[PDB]
């Protein structure tokens, strides 16, 4: 596992343990996407929001998929590709997750829907990059979406992943 | 309410 991926699990865990000893809403109220016009230039909370977690099993789980997902990407694709697809699906699924249902979400789960997409659709176009997602990993991943149609999910931080890492995985197949 | 993503 290379640099990103081990450097944005050890992130969500400093960020974890401070929402522990703060409280949730402390650290909401300076890592949040920004709640009112006039922090637009706290440029931080377009990608901070990624980091913060509301359970320990949600952290669990999304830190899982990124191991999996990221480490696959970094390791065959290299470090420069991994912080692009985060930096690009957590400011998109950020903004469209906003505009469903408000500011207040958090959660690195956008970023995963990204890489769900990214790795499927890569390993599909391009097999000789040397990732690919399981038919049954991709099960999961349209349950798990679905489900959150109907637990208060991101539901547009999900779909905007989704659709973040399948277009560049569409744009990095013609280029291979 | 928050919503998970
Ligand atoms: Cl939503």
């Amino acid at each position: 596992a290379g640099p990103v991926t081990w450097v944005m699990m050890i992130a969500c865990v400093v960020v974890f343990i401070a929402m522990q000893i703060l409280g949730d809403q402390e650290v909401m109220l300076w890592l949040a996407w920004p709640f009112d016009p006039t922090l637009k230039f706290e440029f931080w909370r377009y990608f901070t929001h990624a980091l913060m977690h509301f359970s320990l099993m949600h952290i669990l789980f999304n830190l899982l998929w990124w191991w999996y997902l990221g480490g696959a990407v970094e390791k065959r694709l290299g470090s420069g590709k991994l912080i692009v697809i985060t930096l690009i699906s957590a400011l998109l699924s950020g903004y469209v997750q906003q505009k469903f249902s408000g500011p207040w979400f958090g959660g690195l789960s956008g970023v995963v829907f990204a890489l769900m997409g990214y790795v499927w659709l890569r390993g599909e176009r391009d097999p000789q990059s040397g990732i690919y997602l399981q038919r049954g990993l991709i099960i999961f991943a349209l349950i798990w979406i679905v489900a959150g149609w109907f637990m208060s999910m991101a539901n547009g931080a999900h779909i905007a992943g989704l659709a973040v890492g399948l277009a560049m995985a569409f744009v990095d197949s013609l280029n291979a | 309410k928050v919503r998970m993503a």
